[PDB]
DNA sequence: TAGTACTCTGCCATCAGAGCAAGCACTACGGCCGATTG
DNA sequence: GATGGCAGAGTACTA
RNA sequence: GGCCGUAGUGCUUGCUCUGAGUUUUAGAGCUAGAAAUAGCAAGUUAAAAUAAGGCUAGUCCGUUAUCAACUUGAAAAAGUGGCACCGAGUCGGUGCAUGCAACCAAACCACAGCGUGCUCAGUCUG
DNA sequence: CAATCCAGACTGAGCACGCTGTGGTTTGGTTGCA
């Protein structure tokens, strides 16, 4: 029923998006700049057929027009992670180094999810396609870009240009986000108890109950439509607890992880090469944040990774692999972050490498938010056990800030050098600023901990 | 990249190579091949040698360019006595010059009569007639006083004119003084009136005899001093007498003169000096010096003249006019004598060319010594023949006017001749009498020495400067040439340059600034010391020219004595004082500055500063130039500075010798801070007394760098020509240059890396002469031992033979005489033990009867020997017949003979390079090698040159039985660079502390350590040295004798080894010089263009001097068919130019059509062709070849045959034989290597048959002569020319292949300088 | 049979002087040059 | 001094 | 050992000269013989050339030194060629030669700290 | 009085080699999402 509502905010029936608030933008160049022609490279006639369809479509549009040029590169497909839908990309290789360089204001991942409170329940993901072609491009920078395609069935060969900002520029993720963002930052106001966010195209809404959901999915809808930026109604998950964004499960507030990522990690099988091994601790690490101490657990399979090395998988590499496979499988729930709550974070240090659990208050009990754990530098590998605490403390404060948002927190560990830090027995003058910066952190009663946390 | 070692033999015309790894292992890499042959690729080892031509010098250049001028002036005299004649020629005979000129004509192609004086028969018949010989128109002439014809007035004074005679006497002759007797009994007279206090009679005194004796000038003058009573030698008498034979006497003993006042008669200053002597001692010795030259002129003529000049006034015609008449009433006597005693010879001694006698004396060939040889025995077995056999013994036998022996005859008898013809026929022709001056100039005349070459800016041997661009003809050479500046840019060319100054030449050694360079030099190196001084001091700038102006300018010489008591007791005021630094005696002081002094007279003038130039000048002008006549005429300008005598006194005085210093050098440059010069800085440089070395090496002053910037100035030459200004052998010099070249070459194809050290070694290296040393040491010493039996040059040539000569036939070593029959008996001992040092020449070697007369062997010859026979030896000595080297070696046990500091030395000099030669080789490879500096400006030593002497080597193959034998292939040359390398590498490992006197950059301890420095490779010295050698203080091994002596024995025996012989184009004479006889043949070549060889002879066997490959085709047959042909063709000397000029159209003419440029091949001579089955062949000449490949015999053969035959001559010596005996079958095996070897390359049937037939036949003899004799069988099998042998009685010739045809389908291989890199080019496709 | 045409063998090659000047390279001789020990 | 030129005697193949 | 001085020897370069030697021509060969041939007589000297020759035209220069092949250059000159091992009859065989963020590894540059060897100056000792 | 016979140590400067810490470029890898 929401398709029919809001027949100008779904692509599937409101047709081709075109922002009509943003003005025509000016590519610049650089003042040394001189156009260059490069010959569109060589393509696999499978691979020409996957765009094919696209520029057919495309024509229709009105987004490539066909002009004369000096500028000009070659084309190439890259196809999506699933099926083969050869996605176009102009490979503006040359036109990147000679195009000015912007300030990147892009939301980085760890961020975004941070800024989502437990309070708020109720989502409503909505994925914006075709995001990159709603902003119009001058003519005047038109010709900037630019690729050869000549089709004995259409008739017309020569050069393509865009009418709307091209993939594969390394100016459009910046370029969309800051239009995209002045466009809804009027919504923002308006519903001040809405919770919304941004990522590139994809975005987020969150409200308290249902009813505010609905009311606030409408709203978006409607600001959408006038805005110009057509939404998928293919995949879009409105007004339901469980949702999917940014990678992660989204269910009774918890930042939980599919069940298809943990097949992924499980399913390869036993490495038997450096390739092999490499792609399968990416997996691993992605996951690291559900993982406890996962840099000690995958300590042994570290030294292995080097170009220069021979792959020996002893029985000690066996170890490492099978504790990582059994710690996915009971990965537990990482809790939202909530920023108006203070955080804690308990620190644990054994065999020159650092582990910890940042939590937060739920009830009576302590919610887990993410998994710290890091190897500890050659230099202070050699401390003693007592300054080696220290040091721990200090790598993993730094990895607590980048998700609490700078917001204070308090470190617990079981030995008692928060004092040690004031009297000791270049370095550590720079971790004393860190630590005893009353402001971002703090020393809570000092206890020890669970292995497990 | 591998480190290594380049080890190089350098030869008179050989330079072999090798490449040595750290583990002394010659390396092998694969190289490729280029041309167009199907091989692709090639491996060889990196060792081998480069043979070449011997190098030449330029005398024979010098001799050739030296005739061709003699011969040109020769033809410009007769042009000039034509011209002088031809106004009045024209109207007695128009073509007399022209029939004079085509003599040499044949009958068709002369365009007048064929008579060339008178131009008809009946005139030419009764000229003839009338003067059989041109010296009896001569003495016609001369004597004869009516009108005479000028056709033979003009040949008479052309025939003087083109024959003048020796220039060796100046001044004039008379030759009006003929007798000797009578003019020495005439100048006694004068003696005894002049001198009349003592009598001097010399009756019954042979003086004739005594003066024309053939023995020395000073035998003669002992003589005549022994046969005259009441004076002895050096007296009044004495002298004039030794001045008349030709002796220099000095006339100060004779008159207490003070001064040399030597007089030689022959010079032309004997003018002057007699002037001066007699306007010193009186005129009335005026009579008794005319005298004196009187009879000096009698002397000197009496040995040629032999005839009284009363009846005429042409003393050498009327000689041989006697001669003539004596050779004809002989030839009558001898034919009538023949006939009828003897008629079975009349006919082969007076018909017979072939044979000597008349015949062959007159229309043959034959000399005057050898038809005296054909004609004794005949003339012996005769009668009546007593006076012809006296007249044959006298050599005054039928003798023909022109003989080798008219060379003693001077100039000025034809001079006589040719004024007194001019005299006489002077009356009826007045040009005659008009241009008496100009024929006596033009017979007279010669260019100076000095002057040189008349060119004009052409030449490169031309100096001469000219005052007028006339052409120069002998009557106005003095008015054209610049004498002055001609002599002194002869002088000045070949003059030094100085060495810290290139730019500016050398100051004269008795230059007034060098001395006082020189004194000021010394000066400011000394120390003074006085009582109440702390420290010493150094003598400042007012305390030196104190003085140098109190001292030197007053004494000849200065001492410590004088210098503490004329200036530090008188002045200075301190009687004690203490000088150091110095010697008893300064050495150099003023002596030019006292000459002046004495002569000059101006203490001022030579004081003053503004005329340092004239004083220059002056100095400049003695050691410049050698004639007086040039000397006052280059102090012309200065006559006005001084009166005429003072004049004539500096024209005497004269100094010779050149400094090393030049004048800019010395005063002209001034140091940039203050302007100072070093003549300044040594008068007074504050109170440091720097000398010239430290003046020059101080970097503060700029001195360092104003030389550094004329050094740099210029530039190195070119590597070429660096190693022509190089002093030396040229055959050294074109070793050394081949040398670097395969250097290069090496560093090029070791990947650009150069080698950690390079090892070099440079070998060390008349019977006329020798005739004609004993001849003049037996006419000084007076014995008669050549008279006693002569003996011949060729006899002579024996090294005993020479010594018994030399010796006089006496013992060295005792008061004994030797017999010549009784020879090849004695002993010959050398001076200095052979042991000691390595000489084997006549000045070391002395023949004796008894070698242990000597009595010790181990040092000089005894000093009893020494006292008993030291007159004796100082007798030989002045004699000629031994040198001073000799005398001083033979005579040092009284100085105290051989010290052990001199065996020392002597043993420490024979394993230690010290020839400047080897020193400049290295300098040089230095100095390409290493070209890097360091952060101070300072050359890493990135590659050190090590030289070495070849007793290392050889005493390193006679102890490890690496025996090297010379006569079975050219690998000795590759070996030896090899073992070169590696012992110098070891000693240079072994030894870090001999580096100074090795690498380029006590007494009894010194002895016994230089002895065994070779030790640490041996085992067993009884001393047990370890197995593995060490460097000592480091972990470094330099000799491992398990295995280091295995791989050498492995190199050694590699059957590869790179032999190149480098092509060379020919250069130098067309062909030979002698002119053959008319004959119907294509090989004479035309002596002139217009003089064809078939009817006027011509030379033969051109030179060619580079064959060409030829692919064209020729008309054979009378169908003038056109069959092609390829053919090699010599391209001789002659010849060369026209072809590089246009080869097509040379090609064409010598009968080629449709040549191809792209397909001519330029073929030098030792070019190299692959035949087949590795037969090598190289081009000896367009129609010869030579043996191109070596044998690689085996190191036990080798060392087999040195071992029988005893190369070089107790228990040790016991094995040896026995070892022979047991490897007694080792000599067939050689035999059948050598006739594989043979019937594989050599290719030579009846030759190898013929020595394997002689093998067989001398089967019998002893193991050592058979050796020694199949050491001699290896010249069949050798790379070169081929070469005719001997083995015991039978010889064998040389094969010769003297076809070039099978070259033309072989392969052609072009060769670098190391044989490394090849361009294989088949010409079978061609 | 006449006429070229290539191969092998022995003979044969310009030689003697006289002066001058400059330079280098090596070999002996005389004289030095210091300090320490017997 | 030694090595290449040259004349002459000798033998061989083809028009 | 070093220096200074000298006496000698050898060699190199350059210049000015001399005597010969060689080649062609001139120096009428006679007689008896058809011709070859034979018998006698005579012999000593001179002219010209002495590297062909060249242009620069001089009373000049012309035999020393230098020179594997190919490419580029007028020329002077500059460039052109893989390594290791086992063997040895003039060398052979085998083998190799798109954008964003953070974290980990190799290597690179720069700087700071510690240990250790080489070069220069000074001092002392021996 | 006459004849014969430089090395080491320490101090200062330039390095040069080995190890540790920071900064920075670039290459591999890792995911993420575009």
């Amino acid at each position: 029923t929401w398709l029919s509502d809001f027949p100008q905010a779904w692509a599937e029936t409101g047709g081709m998006g075109l922002a009509v608030r943003q003005a025509p933008l000016i590519i610049p160049l650089k003042a040394t700049s001189t156009p260059v022609s490069i010959k569109q490279y060589p393509m696999s006639q499978e691979a020409r057929l996957g765009i094919k369809p696209h520029i057919q479509r495309l024509l229709d549009q009105g987004i490539l027009v066909p002009c004369q040029s000096p500028w000009n590169t070659p084309l190439l497909p890259v196809k999506k992670p699933g099926t083969n839908d050869y996605r176009p990309v102009q490979d503006l290789r040359e036109v990147n180094k000679r195009v000015e360089d912007i300030h990147p204001t892009v939301p980085n991942p760890y961020n975004l999810l941070s800024g989502l409170p437990p309070s708020h329940q109720w989502y409503t993901v909505l994925d914006l396609k075709d995001a990159f072609f709603c902003l119009r491009l001058h003519p005047t920078s038109q010709p900037l870009f630019a690729f050869e395609w000549r089709d004995p069935e259409m008739g017309i060969s020569g050069q393509l240009t865009w009418t709307r900002l091209p993939q594969g520029f390394k100016n459009s993720p910046t370029l969309f986000n800051e239009a995209l963002h002045r466009d809804l930052a009027d919504f923002r106001i308006q519903h001040p108890d809405l919770i919304l966010l941004q990522y590139v195209d994809d975005l987020l809404l969150a409200a308290t109950s249902e009813l505010d959901c609905q009311q606030g999915t409408r709203a978006l809808l409607q600001t959408l439509g006038n805005l110009g930026y057509r939404a998928s109604a293919k995949k879009a998950q409105i007004c339901q607890k469980q949702v999917k964004y940014l990678g992660y499960l989204l269910k009774e507030g918890q930042r939980w992880l599919t069940e298809a990522r943990k097949e992924t990690v499980m399913g390869q099988p036993t490495p038997k090469t450096p390739r092999q091994l490499r792609e399968f601790l990416g997996k691993a690490g992605f996951c690291r944040l559900f993982i406890p101490g996962f840099a000690e657990m995958a300590a042994p399979l570290y030294p292995l990774t080097k170009p220069g090395t021979l792959f020996n998988w002893g029985p000690d590499q066996q170890k490492a692999y099978q504790e990582i496979k059994q710690a996915l499988l009971t990965a537990p729930a990482l809790g939202l972050p909530d920023l108006t709550k203070p955080f804690e974070l308990f620190v644990d240090e054994k065999q020159g490498y650092a582990k910890g659990v940042l939590t937060q208050k739920l009830g009576p009990w302590r919610r887990p938010v993410a998994y710290l754990s890091k190897k500890l530098d050659p230099v202070a590998a050699g401390w003693p056990p007592c300054l080696r605490m220290v040091a721990a403390i200090a790598v993993l404060t730094k990895d607590a800030g980048k998700l609490t948002m700078g917001q204070p927190l308090v470190i617990l560990a079981p030995h008692a050098v928060e004092a040690l830090v004031k009297q000791p027995p270049a370095r550590m003058t720079h971790y004393q600023a860190l630590l005893l910066d009353t402001d971002r952190v703090q020393f809570g009663p000092v206890v020890a901990l669970n292995p497990a946390t | 990249d591998k480190k290594y070692s380049i080890g190089l033999a350098i030869g008179t015309n050989s330079v072999g190579w090798a490449v040595i790894t750290d583990e002394y292992k010659v390396p092998s890499k694969k190289f490729k091949v280029l041309g167009n042959t199907d091989r692709h690729s090639i491996k060889k080892n990196l060792i081998g040698a480069l043979l070449f031509d011997s190098g030449e010098t330029a005398e024979a250049t010098r001799l050739k360019r030296t005739a061709r001028r003699r011969y040109t002036r020769r033809k410009n005299r007769i042009c000039y006595l034509q011209e002088i004649f031809s106004n009045e020629m024209a109207k007695v005979d128009d073509s007399f010059f022209h029939r004079l000129e085509e003599s040499f004509l044949v009958e068709e192609d002369k365009k007048h009569e064929r008579h060339p004086i008178f131009g008809n028969i009946v005139d030419e018949v009764a000229y003839h007639e009338k003067y059989p010989t041109i010296y009896h128109l001569r003495k016609k002439l001369v004597d004869s006083t009516d009108k005479a014809d000028l056709r033979l007035i003009y040949l008479a004074l052309a025939h003087m004119i083109k024959f003048r005679g020796h220039f060796l006497i100046e001044g004039d002759l008379n030759p009006d003084n003929s007798d000797v007797d009578k003019l020495f009994i005439q100048l006694v007279q004068t003696y005894n009136q002049l001198f009349e206090e003592n009598p001097i009679n010399a009756s019954g005194v042979d003086a004739k005899a005594i003066l024309s004796a053939r023995l020395s000038k000073s035998r003669r003058l002992e003589n005549l001093i022994a046969q005259l009573p009441g004076e002895k030698k050096n007296g009044l008498f004495g002298n004039l007498i030794a001045l008349s034979l030709g002796l220099t006497p000095n006339f100060k003993s004779n008159f207490d003169l003070a001064e040399d006042a030597k007089l030689q008669l022959s010079k032309d200053t004997y003018d002057d000096d007699l002037d001066n002597l007699l306007a010193q001692i009186g005129d009335q010795y005026a009579d008794l010096f005319l005298a004196a030259k009187n009879l000096s002129d009698a002397i000197l003529l009496s040995d040629i003249l032999r005839v009284n000049t009363e009846i005429t006034k042409a003393p050498l015609s009327a000689s041989m006019i006697k001669r003539y008449d004596e050779h004809h009433q002989d030839l009558t006597l001898l034919k009538a004598l023949v006939r009828q005693q003897l008629p079975e010879k009349y006919k082969e001694i007076f018909f017979d060319q072939s044979k000597n006698g008349y015949a062959g004396y007159i229309d043959g060939g034959a000399s005057q010594e050898e038809f005296y040889k054909f004609i004794k025995p005949i003339l012996e077995k005769m009668d009546g023949t007593e006076e012809l056999l006296v007249k044959l013994n006298r050599e005054d036998l039928l003798r023909k006017q022109r003989t080798f022996d008219n060379g003693s005859i001077p100039h000025q008898i034809h001079l006589g001749e040719l004024h007194a013809i001019l005299r006489r026929q002077e009356d009826f022709y007045p040009f005659l009498k008009d241009n008496r001056e100009k024929i006596e100039k033009i017979l007279t005349f010669r260019i100076p020495y000095y002057v040189g070459p008349l060119a004009r800016g052409n030449s490169r041997f031309a100096w001469m400067t000219r005052k007028s661009e006339e052409t120069i003809t002998p009557w106005n050479f003095e008015e054209v040439v610049d004498k002055g500046a001609s002599a002194q840019s002869f002088i000045e060319r070949m003059t030094n340059f100085d060495k810290n100054l290139p730019n500016e030449k050398v100051l004269p050694k008795h230059s007034l600034l060098y001395e006082y360079f020189t004194v000021y030099n010394e000066l400011t190196k000394v120390k003074y010391v006085t009582e109440g001084m702390r420290k010493p001091a150094f003598l400042s700038g007012e305390q030196k020219k104190a003085i140098v102006d109190l001292l030197f300018k007053t004494n000849r010489k200065v001492t410590v004595k004088q210098l503490k008591e004329d200036y530090f007791k008188k002045i200075e005021c301190f009687d004690s004082v203490e000088i150091s630094g110095v010697e008893d005696r300064f050495n150099a002081s003023l002596g030019t500055y006292h000459d002046l002094l004495k002569i000059i007279k101006d203490k001022d003038f030579l004081d003053n500063e503004e005329n340092e130039d004239i004083l220059e000048d002056i100095v400049l002008t003695l050691t410049l130039f050698e004639d007086r006549e040039m000397i006052e005429e280059r102090l012309k300008t200065y006559a006005h500075l001084f009166d005429d005598k003072v004049m004539k006194q500096l024209k005497r005085r004269r100094y010779t010798g050149w400094g090393r210093l030049s004048r800019k050098l010395i005063n002209g440059i001034r140091d940039k801070q203050s302007g100072k010069t070093i003549l300044d800085f040594l008068k007074s440089d504050g109170f440091a007394n720097r000398n010239f070395m430290q003046l020059i090496h101080d970097d503060s002053l700029t001195f360092k760098e104003d030389i550094q910037k004329a050094q740099v100035s210029g530039q190195g030459d070119s590597l070429h020509e660096h190693i022509a200004n190089l002093a030396g052998s040229p055959a050294i010099k074109k070793g050394i240059l081949q040398t670097v070249k395969v250097v290069d070459e090496l560093v090029k194809v070791m990947g650009r890396h150069k080698p950690e050290n390079i090892v070099i070694e440079m070998a060390r290296e008349n019977s006329r002469e020798r005739m004609k040393r004993i001849e003049e040491g037996i006419k000084e010493l007076g014995s008669q031992i050549l008279k006693e039996h002569p003996v011949e040059n060729t006899q002579l040539q024996n090294e005993k033979l020479y010594l018994y000569y030399l010796q006089n036939g006496r013992d060295m070593y005792v008061d004994q005489e030797l017999d010549i029959n009784r020879l090849s008996d004695y002993d010959v001992d050398a001076i200095v033990p052979q042991s000691f040092l390595k000489d084997d020449s006549i000045d070391n070697k002395v023949l004796t009867r008894s070698d242990k007369n000597r009595g010790k062997s181990d040092n000089v010859p005894s000093e009893e020997v020494v006292k008993k026979m030291k007159n004796y030896w100082r007798q030989l000595l002045n004699a000629k017949l031994i040198t001073q080297r000799k005398f001083d070696n033979l005579t040092k046990a009284e100085r105290g003979g051989l010290s052990e500091l001199d065996k020392a030395g002597f043993i420490k000099r024979q394993l230690v390079e010290t020839r400047q030669i080897t020193k400049h080789v290295a300098q040089i490879l230095d100095s390409r090698m290493n070209t890097k500096y360091d952060e101070n400006d300072k050359l890493i030593r990135e590659v050190k040159v090590i030289t070495l002497k070849s007793k290392l080597v050889s005493d390193f193959r006679k102890d490890f039985q690496f025996y090297k034998v010379r006569e079975i292939n050219n690998y000795h040359h590759a070996h030896d660079a090899y073992l070169n390398a590696v012992v110098g590498t070891a000693l240079i490992k072994k030894y870090p502390k001999l580096e100074s006197e090795f690498v380029y950059g006590k007494a009894t301890a010194k002895y016994f350590f230089y002895s065994n420095i070779m030790n640490f490779f041996k085992t067993e010295i009884i001393r047990k040295r370890p197995l593995i050698e060490t460097n000592g203080e480091t972990g470094e091994i330099v000799w491992d004798k398990g295995r280091d002596f295995a791989t050498v024995r492995k190199v050694l025996s590699m059957p590869q080894v790179n032999i190149v012989k480098k092509t060379e184009v020919q250069t130098g004479g067309f062909s030979k010089e002698s002119i053959l006889p008319k004959r119907n043949s294509d090989k004479l070549i035309a002596r002139k263009k217009d003089w064809d060889p078939k009817k006027y002879g011509g030379f033969d066997s051109p030179t060619v001097a580079y064959s060409v490959l030829v692919v064209a085709k020729v008309e054979k047959g009378k169908s003038k068919k056109l069959k092609s042909v390829k053919e090699l063709l010599g391209i001789t000397i002659m010849e060369r130019s026209s072809f590089e000029k246009n080869p097509i159209d040379f090609l064409e003419a010598k009968g080629y059509k449709e040549v191809k440029k792209d397909l001519i091949i330029k073929l030098p001579k030792y070019s190299l062709f692959e035949l087949e089955n590795g037969r090598k062949r190289m081009l000896a000449s367009a129609g010869e070849l030579q043996k191109g490949n070596e044998l690689a015999l085996p190191s036990k053969y080798v060392n087999f045959l040195y071992l029988a035959s005893h190369y070089e001559k107790p228990e040790d010596n016991e094995q040896k034989q026995l070892f022979v005996e047991q490897h007694k079958h080792y000599l067939d095996e050689i035999i059948e290597q050598i006739s594989e070897f043979s019937k594989r390359v050599i290719l030579a049937d009846a030759n190898l048959d013929k020595v394997l037939s002689a093998y067989n036949k001398h089967r019998d003899k002893p193991i050592r002569e058979q050796a020694e004799n199949i050491i001699h069988l290896f010249t069949l099998t050798n790379l070169g020319a081929p070469a005719a042998f001997k083995y015991f009685d039978t010889t064998i010739d040389r094969k010769r292949y003297t076809s070039t045809k099978e070259v033309l389908d072989a392969t052609l291989i072009h060769q670098s300088i190391t044989g490394l890199y090849e361009t294989r080019i088949d010409l079978s496709q061609l």
